[PDB]
């Protein structure tokens, strides 16, 4: 299917069969797994560090 | 007129009542920020058939 499939040199072709199709992408953009992990990158308090 | 007019000692609190706190210390950090860049690629053609 043209989710898995990369670059492919000759195409994809597929017919859409359904009556609906939702699309959920709150997952799929990689900037939104960093920012939840690290909106910030991670810095120690001061007296931590020391 | 050889006389002595005035003085000043070398005199200090003995700090009992700790009046006089001196130098702070206060922790801090700088941070650095490095980011990485792309640089121009290199190809090599081959043939296509």
């Amino acid at each position: 299917s043209i989710e898995d499939q990369g670059t492919t040199i000759h195409g994809d072709v597929e017919l859409v069969v359904e009556n609906e199709t939702s699309a959920d992408v709150s997952s799929v953009l990689a900037e939104v797994d960093q920012i939840e992990n690290n909106p910030v990158e991670e810095v120690l308090d001061a007296d931590d560090a020391v | 007129d050889l006389a002595v007019i005035g003085f000043e000692l070398d005199t200090r609190f003995t700090n009992t009542n700790r009046r006089q706190r001196g130098h702070l210390l206060q922790t801090r950090a700088l941070q650095f920020r490095h980011p990485i860049p792309m640089h121009a690629p290199v190809t090599l053609p081959m043939d296509t058939m």
